[PDB]
RNA sequence: UGCAUUAGCUAGUUGGUAAGGUAACGGCUUACCAAGGCAACGAUGCAUAGCCGACCUGAGAGGGUGAUCGGCCACACUGGAA
RNA sequence: GUGAGUGAUGAAGGUCUUCGGAUCGUAAAACUCUGUUAUUAGGGAGAACAUAUGUGCACAUCUUGACGUACCUAAUCAGAAAGCCACGGCUAACUACGUGCCAGCAGCCGCGGUAAUACGUAGGUGGCAAGCGUUAUCCGGAAUUAUUGGGCGUAAAGCGCGCGUAGGCGGUUUUUUAAGUCUGAUGUGAAAGCCCACGGCUCAACCGUGGAGGGUCAUUGGAAACUGGAA
């Protein structure tokens, strides 16, 4: 395994096309937070967390919508093993006219494009999520 | 005002006073954004204070005092 | 000038423009020599040509200053063609064909040549100005009349809004840049908003 | 050796002036160690004294010279036997 | 009521034992200038009503493409097959910025200011199926709150 | 690529083909040493004349001839014209742009240039070709 | 800035102690002592080019220029030394 | 600005003509209209500052023009705003005559082997403007060098396949660090120029004023989620 949270990451999407509500994961101490800036901003249905031993379990129980409309319709991992990035909190970028959420991890954890205002930091910005 | 404050390791030794200071330093390209790592080989001048594999120590460079060597400082913390 | 003949473009495009008409007393079927034929299609190219080249025959303007009025338009505020509207109209000769001077632009825009060409100071012997709110065109102090301007003054009336001129002076300080309301009617902002900008 | 800088920039035809800390031997437009100030020399302006001397006060109380005959706009200031 | 424009026509050929035999293809773009927008393709040995052919093929499906007022909400890039658009927004004042037949689908529909570029390929039949796809996976700036959960307010 | 071969062999333009490749360089006298120069016409005396025939979809017959410039970089331009010129050891001055269909030729003569100026009994060319007695 | 179809360079060359000498330290010069120092993070070699705030282009990233007008070098028939 | 309000198909004469009539064309006269150019005029903007005497180097008061065209005013002429290039499509611009794979156009596909709207003229039309067009160099169009922003089955593109050092990247957790990271207090990136605001040049070209705004930096404050660094 090369980067542990992209594969992590992209197992959303090809347990989006088919139509799951499960997906079991690696858990670690960074996914437990990322799993819940999404269950914050509606994107899963119930992640409860890691409850088994030797860093094992963890699932996502995921939401769809009404007519069976794909709730969670794009997803992009930016910053990489072999390339990172570094966006300062003057030119902290929207996503899709903000309706989308991007995430950071800065010298307060995790937080969003909704945070990095109000604490006027920066940070590793690492993903897109629409 | 003050001298410079570089610290690092070393190759080696050889007679009279040859401190040679490997310093390594990161830096991006110019284009493409990678973190290129790359090194620059120092000289300073002492008594007998450092040898061969690993002598990292700060130096400070001064007024020239040799052909090659423009650091006087060889103020020792780790080594081997 | 044009030096040409103004009543034989007034068909080869649509309109004669600077009065009510010049067509009906001849054949306006088409410009000349294929008029006894038909009329082809009209592509982009057809709605940069006819309609810069239709606007440029009512400003007599030349080229290379028409790109020099177009961003001379732009660097301003607001929509860019509602503002090459908004200076269509600060040039003095176009006040010296719309504050009822002479019809034509050919002596009607020849008036800073010969007559009453002062404006709230010296006289201003060019074919524009940059004529903003609160300015007065007064007349020349030597004459306030010359031939063609007080002789043909009792012609017409009821002129244009966004000016009010007076008689025996052949003045006006009037108002301001005017509306995009009035304006010359037939020409549409959007065919000719990238006809020069592409 | 330091002076008073006292160059023609503008438009052609109009000899304006910049008022700068400038050295005898350095041309016109050449290095220009600090500004003094300017003057309207257009003969059309009414307002026109254009020097806020205490960024200029150190020059003659550290050894300047007077400018090559600008002394008239050096009579309508006053800097002297302050000291 | 509705505009429909041509955005080209083609003269498309067959052999068959003697000489070969002709037909004029025409793809025909009609829009409704309220923001709904179909497209249809003719196919007869004529032009001036193959073009009708197409038309009443058009009206048979349409797009429901999100007016933001005077605009487009977000930005997109609709691919289908080899050719591609570049979709941005942009101020209420612009005009429409976009090639050939990337405006006969928007100038006929009801957006009248985006930013627009091609790319990839450039024959008209490939165009406007992308620029279609784009249009329809642009979503409105209130269902997705609906789908969130959140309110208008909660996003930003 | 990825990013590790990209910072080490890094990215390298096309080359430039240029057109008129027998051209922008002078020939020094003294020093005798090609140069750079970037001029837009050459000067050159004319050697023969002949024509050859054939343009395989073009199918005429048309001359031309081989000028050498300055400093002897011999060349083979095409003459413009209905008419011609009468001269050997001209004074010419060539000009760019390829006439096609001949294979060997990229290069113009300019009518006028103070050896023949063009063809006499042509009048609404006007400058293509060496015309004059116009007052339009 | 380009060449790996240029991969081994350097011998007062790299250090030490002196002796001098320069406005000033110093392998700057000589007396010995020794072994170094540089390099696939492109040394050396050839070829071309005076640099820069700027100018032209470009939506932006970038790409191409260096006479005007200013900063700083280097040079005055060619070479040396006061 | 080399002309102006008029001015009945308006013309003698060019072209189309099957000619009956459109076209140049309200073009033109010949009336009516004008000083920009031409003979004279006062033609006098930058144009300042001291080797002195009265007061105690500072104040007021007498000392300096090469270009002498400019600004000016005032009679008032018609002195050439002409010529370039195209007209099949890219890309607005159409008819006749000699010519017949010839002589010849050509950015590209291509036009002429007898009726060429692509040759050479004629007339008309289109774009121009005191020029037009051509050859030459750079950028975009070009995402055809693709970090934003491309690909490698058959289209150009996978080493014949191992074992491997230099270099590149790395699972899970707890601690400390602070090189990369994030942030703010300074010193600095001169001025002329570009970006908008303002004064002046009969407006314009052009000038002066205060700001973005001058990049990787410099030193300490500061935060410790991720990459290093060590247990
Ligand atoms: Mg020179
Ligand atoms: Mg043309
Ligand atoms: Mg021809
Ligand atoms: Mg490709
Ligand atoms: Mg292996
Ligand atoms: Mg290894
Ligand atoms: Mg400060």
């Amino acid at each position: 395994m090369t980067d542990p949270i992209a594969d992590m990451l992209t197992r959303v999407r090809n347990a989006n096309m088919v139509r799951h509500e499960k997906l079991e994961l690696p858990a670690s101490n960074i996914k437990k937070e990322i799993a819940e800036i999404l269950k914050s901003e509606g994107f899963i249905k119930n992640v409860e967390y890691v409850e088994d031993d030797k860093q094992g379990v963890l699932r996502l129980f995921l939401k769809y919508g009404q007519n069976d409309e794909r709730v969670i319709t794009g997803l992009k991992r930016i910053s990489k093993p072999g390339l990172r990035v570094y966006a300062k909190a003057s030119e902290m970028p929207k996503v899709l006219n903000g309706l989308g959420i991007a995430l950071v991890s800065t010298s307060e954890g995790v937080i969003t494009d909704k945070e990095a205002r109000k604490r006027n930091v920066g940070g590793e910005i690492i993903a897109y999520v629409w | 005002n003050d001298r410079k404050v570089y610290v690092g390791k070393v190759v080696s030794d050889k007679m009279d006073k040859t401190i040679t200071v490997l310093v390594e330093t990161y830096k991006t390209h110019k284009l493409y954004g990678k973190r290129v790592k790359y090194s620059k080989k120092y000289k300073t001048h002492d008594e007998n204070n450092s040898a061969k594999l690993g002598d990292i120590v700060k130096i400070q460079e001064t007024r020239p005092l040799s052909a090659t060597k423009r650091f006087r400082l060889v103020e020792i913390v780790e080594e081997s | 000038r044009f030096r040409g003949s103004n009543w034989k473009k007034s068909r080869r495009l649509g309109i004669s423009l600077s009065g009510t008409g010049k067509e009906l007393e001849k054949r306006p079927y088409a410009p000349g020599q294929h008029g006894p034929n038909q009329r082809k299609k009209l592509s982009e190219y057809g709605l940069q040509l006819r309609e810069k080249q239709k606007l440029r025959y009512l400003y007599g303007m030349t080229e290379r200053q028409f790109r020099n009025t177009f961003d001379i338009a732009g660097k301003k505020f607001g929509v860019h063609g509602e503002n090459f509207m908004i200076l269509l109209a600060s040039r003095l000769d176009a006040v010296v064909y719309s504050l009822g001077l002479a019809r034509t632009r050919r002596q009607a825009r020849q008036l800073v040549n010969h007559g009453h060409i002062l404006v709230d100071g010296k006289r201003v012997d060019i074919p524009s100005y940059s004529v903003k709110p609160g300015q007065t065109i007064s007349v020349r102090e030597k004459s306030q009349k010359l031939n063609i301007i007080v002789e043909s003054v009792e012609i017409n009336n009821f002129v244009p809004e966004y000016l009010n001129f007076d008689a025996d002076s052949l003045t006006g300080t009037f108002v301001r840049l005017p509306e995009r309301s009035e304006l010359p009617a037939e020409i549409n902002e959007q065919l000719i908003v990238e006809y020069y900008s592409r | 050796a330091v002076k008073i800088r006292l160059t023609r920039l503008g438009s052609k035809r109009n000899p304006f002036y910049r008022i700068v800390v400038a050295d005898a031997r350095s041309p016109r437009d050449g290095r220009i160690i600090e500004q003094i100030g300017t003057y309207n020399p257009t003969s059309a302006n009414a307002p026109e004294i254009k020097v806020d001397e205490a960024l200029a006060l150190k020059w003659l109380n550290d050894g300047a010279k007077p400018t090559d005959t600008v002394h008239n706009i050096l009579s309508k200031e006053g800097i002297m036997k302050k000291f | 009521e509705f505009e429909e424009r041509v955005v080209t026509i083609n003269r498309v050929a067959k052999v068959v034992k003697g000489g070969r035999r002709f037909r004029f293809t025409a793809l025909v773009v009609v829009g409704d200038k309220n923001g709904r927008v179909g497209f249809g393709t003719g196919k007869a040995q004529e032009v001036p009503e193959a073009i009708k052919k197409a038309v009443e093929a058009a009206k048979k499906d349409l797009v429901v493409v999100p007016r933001v007022e005077g605009t487009t909400p977000h930005t997109i890039t609709g691919r289908y097959g080899s050719g591609s658009v570049f979709m941005k927004p942009a101020a209420p004042g612009t005009g429409v910025i976009a090639g050939g037949p990337v405006r006969a689908v928007l100038e006929l529909a009801g957006i009248t200011d985006i930013l627009s570029k091609s790319l990839g390929s450039n024959t008209p039949i490939n165009m406007v199926r992308a620029t279609i796809d784009g249009l329809q996976n642009l979503k409105n700036a209130e269902d997705v709150a609906k789908l969130r959960g959140k309110t208008v307010e909660e996003l930003y | 690529p990825t990013i590790n071969q990209l910072v080490r062999k890094p990215r390298q333009s096309k080359i430039k083909k240029s057109d008129s490749p027998a051209l922008n360089k002078g020939f020094n006298s003294k020093k005798k040493k090609f140069t750079d120069l970037n001029s837009p016409q050459k000067r050159g005396v004319c050697t023969r004349v002949g024509t050859m025939t054939p343009k395989k979809p073009n199918s005429a017959l048309r001359k031309y001839a081989r000028v050498r410039l300055s400093n002897n970089i011999e060349i083979n331009a095409y003459i413009p014209g209905i008419g011609h010129n009468l001269q050997e050891h001209s004074v010419v001055l060539v000009r760019g742009g390829r006439v096609k269909d001949l294979p060997g030729v990229r290069y113009h003569i300019v009518r006028g240039a103070l050896d023949t100026s063009g063809v006499d009994g042509r009048r609404q060319g006007r400058s293509l070709y060496g015309t004059k007695k116009p007052k339009n």
